[PDB]
């Protein structure tokens, strides 16, 4: 959790990185979503590609999108030590995400920071020996209303309770995919035990139409 | 007039899949009546749509409530020679709310048509809708979504025929909440920290990359569409007068079935919770405290919450706000001093660090709210933390300070015998 | 950054030798007046208290800084060079 960077073994200017053939492609579409002479916009996009590539940021990586971007690399560093979803640290093969904030807490997240420790052997902040598991807190996750919930690499899983996290976790080591959304009931954010609204048919097109259009 | 609100009723309702029961790619969009007539709705020219969203009366839906038309129609002027554009915030990061991403991802063609024609209304050459990067499947959906259009013809080129020229760019957010501030998301796009600007210039005439740009809300523009199909008068027969239209509610917290809803404005807090969240856990009685807009606005305390109605001007005078519109309901077990602190924890989590009594305050107000948790203090402090979130409200450079202050005075303002009671038990336990 | 050490006139005197004391090393002066300062409302009127005085003199011309054009929407400009990289 520092925010300055010491050169090491595994993580220095040398540290080999670049893009694959097929990610610069894409690469070249995200620039093209920018006015020309603005082609610092593409920072974020092109700094989370070489994380989706590598897993994760050594020095070199923020050297390299600077060099494609034509960017000052402290510029680059500014970004990459802004945003929390940017790892200067390599991290697990899952990175578990457990939300914490007040409507998460309400519901008992808690116990599913208790389940996933307990199971696991490892305390917020670790990663598992084996290098399968990163466990950390976050701050809400935009699913309070299926709380709680949790965030394991790009999928969400939610209205959790110690026993379906700990199901997931097995899911995971045997090598599975565990489908994401909600483990109780409901398929989403409707209410629980039957809709209150949205029942009738939808209406069609041209329902209720203003006159003359 | 109508004096009642709520029960509204499925055939006036906006977000008709909101809970993903029926098909959410063009097809299904199509059947429920998005997309259709978007031509005629573009060639009736921009004033006409920003009077039809003028008299509607919507208000922005991304938490300060500011009216949508007069808001929209700053853009409304000659082209200077630079590009013009609409941000679409669909950051969704406020504790408590989730409507946006239910939008996002189960009705993305009514966003990518609200793009096009609040786009039309503003003379926009392209829309660029910042999501939050936690949002990877949503986002998917959405450009997959936005394919479809394209392929339809209904955005490029020609836009649905119309001769209009409009781009849909979906860019993601990277873990921010204060990405969701209006120009620290523009900030944001232009590849830098997200950190917000000083206001003037407004971003109507220096915005993402320097051009005139409007950012709204997800919800601001997803019913955009539909208001000016069905009129603004339509739209405007909901809800008390200047609170018009639906709303879209999020009830979380101790609740027996937290749900996400669309309900009239005005509806009775009470009422909105016991009709589609199942009420309280534990019953009505076991209520203690309920956050109404989202983290950001105070609390208030059961006595209150029996007879508050949920709009803007209603809760300004319950001294809270409609904010976002998530209901955070806490009932009688809830340790409310815990519960506040760990929003100001989310703040000190969250601020940008640009201005000092956000950067400095709000660390030092978390500081003091965990020693209140515990009681380890004194009562003369509870004073001081008063002063301290005024010394941070009113002087910051964007809102996220005075979200962080208000939890911290609704706190004060209806719990404060529950923070002496605290600190009188840790002093007696210690003497 | 204060400027309010620039608002008056003053009138000194040529620096001459200091040197170290044997006992010591304090600096030693013989000049009497090495530390003589007088403050003047304006200009005229310490070139006049100078010249009844017998004294010589260089008048050095009051230095105001330049009038500046400041905006903070410069700082995100569209196409010129003054847009920011950082905030
Ligand atoms: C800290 C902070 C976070 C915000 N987050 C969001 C957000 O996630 N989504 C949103 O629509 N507005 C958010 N806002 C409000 C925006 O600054 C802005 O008022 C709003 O997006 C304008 O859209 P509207 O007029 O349609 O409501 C946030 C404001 C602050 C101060
Ligand atoms: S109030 Fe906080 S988040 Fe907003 S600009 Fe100041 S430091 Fe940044
Ligand atoms: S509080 Fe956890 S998802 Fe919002």
């Amino acid at each position: 959790a520092l925010f300055v960077h010491r050169d090491t073994p595994e993580n220095n200017p040398e540290t080999p990185f670049d893009f694959t053939p097929e990610n610069y492609k894409r690469i070249e579409a995200i620039v093209k979503n920018y006015p020309e002479g603005h082609k610092a916009a593409a920072v974020l996009p092109v700094l989370d590609l070489a994380q989706r590539q590598n897993g994760w940021l050594p020095i070199s990586a923020m050297n390299k999108v600077a060099e494609i971007l034509q960017v000052p690399p402290m510029r680059v560093y500014e970004v990459a030590t802004f945003y929390t979803m940017y790892n200067r640290k390599p991290v697990g093969k899952y990175h578990i995400q457990v939300c914490t904030t007040t409507p998460c807490m309400l519901r008992n997240s808690d116990s599913i920071l208790e389940a996933i420790q307990k199971k696991l052997g490892i305390k917020v902040g670790e990663t598992t020996p084996d290098k399968l598991f990163t466990l950390i807190e976050v701050e809400c996750l935009g699913a309070c209303v299926n709380a709680p919930m949790v965030q394991i690499n790009d999928n969400y899983y939610e209205d959790l309770t110690p026993k379906d996290i700990e199901e997931i976790i097995d899911e995971l080591k045997a090598g599975k995919i565990p489908k994401p959304g909600p483990r109780s009931g409901r398929f989403s954010c409707e209410p629980a035990g039957g809709l209150t609204s949205l029942t009738e048919p939808p209406k069609g097109p041209g329902f209720g139409v203003q006159a003359g259009l | 007039k109508k004096t009642s609100f709520g029960s509204l009723k499925d055939e006036d309702r906006i977000f008709t899949n909101l809970y993903g029961r029926h098909d959410w790619r063009l097809k299904g969009a199509q059947s429920r009546g998005d997309w259709y007539k978007t031509k005629e709705i573009l060639l009736k020219g921009p004033d006409w749509i920003l009077g039809e969203v003028k008299t509607s009366g919507l208000r922005g839906r991304g938490g300060a409530g500011f009216p949508t038309g007069l808001k929209w129609s700053f853009m409304n002027k000659p082209s200077d020679g630079r590009p013009k554009y609409l941000v679409v915030n669909a950051d969704e990061g406020e504790p408590g709310t989730c409507k946006d991403r239910e939008i996002i991802r189960h009705d993305p063609h009514k966003l990518v048509e609200g793009c096009l024609v609040g786009g039309r209304a503003m003379g926009a050459r392209a829309a660029y809708i910042y999501i939050r990067g936690e949002f990877y499947n949503e986002a998917s959906n959405l450009q997959v979504a936005i394919r479809e259009a394209y392929e339809a013809g209904l955005i490029g080129k020609n836009a649905c025929g119309s001769g209009y020229d409009f781009d849909v760019f979906v860019v993601r957010g990277a873990g921010a909440y204060i990405c969701g501030e209006e120009t620290a998301l523009i900030e944001s796009i232009e590849g830098k920290q997200g950190k917000p600007r000083l206001k003037p210039p407004f971003p109507a005439d220096v915005g993402v990359f320097g051009c005139p740009t409007t950012v709204a809300n997800v919800e601001t523009v997803a019913v955009s569409p539909t208001i000016c199909r069905r009129g603004g008068a339509w739209f405007a027969s909901f809800g008390r007068e200047r609170n018009s239209g639906t709303k879209l509610f999020n009830i979380s917290g101790h609740v027996n079935n937290p749900c996400t809803v669309e309900e009239e404005m005005s509806v009775p807090l009470k009422e909105l919770i016991e009709k589609h969240a199942g009420g309280v856990t534990g019953g009505w009685d076991n209520l203690l405290a309920v956050i109404p807009g989202g983290s950001s606005t105070p609390l208030i305390p059961k006595s209150v919450c029996e007879t508050v109605l949920m709009d803007f001007d209603a809760l300004i005078q319950a001294q809270t706000g409609l904010g976002t519109a998530a209901v955070i309901v806490m009932d009688r077990s809830t340790d409310i001093v815990k519960a506040i602190a760990r929003l100001i924890e989310f703040y000190k989590h969250e601020s940008c660090g640009q201005c000092t009594p956000c950067r400095e305050g709000v660390d030092w107000m978390n500081k003091v709210m965990a020693r209140f948790v515990r009681g380890d203090a004194r009562p003369a402090e509870i004073d001081s933390l008063w002063e301290i979130s005024k010394q941070i409200e009113g002087h910051t450079i964007c809102a996220l300070g005075d979200g962080a202050a208000w939890p911290v005075q609704g706190l004060i303002r209806h719990f404060r015998p529950e923070l002496e009671e605290r600190m009188q038990q840790f002093a007696q336990q210690h003497q | 950054s204060g400027v309010n050490n620039t608002k008056k006139w003053k009138m000194e005197f040529d620096t001459r030798e200091r040197w170290e004391n044997p006992l010591m090393g304090w600096a030693s002066t013989a000049d009497p007046l090495s530390n003589l300062v007088l403050t003047f409302s304006t200009k005229e009127d310490a070139v006049a208290f100078a010249e009844k005085n017998g004294w010589s003199y260089d008048v050095e011309e009051r230095k105001v800084p330049k009038p500046k054009s400041k905006s903070y929407g410069a700082n995100f400009s569209w196409n010129k060079r003054t847009r920011v990289s950082t905030k």
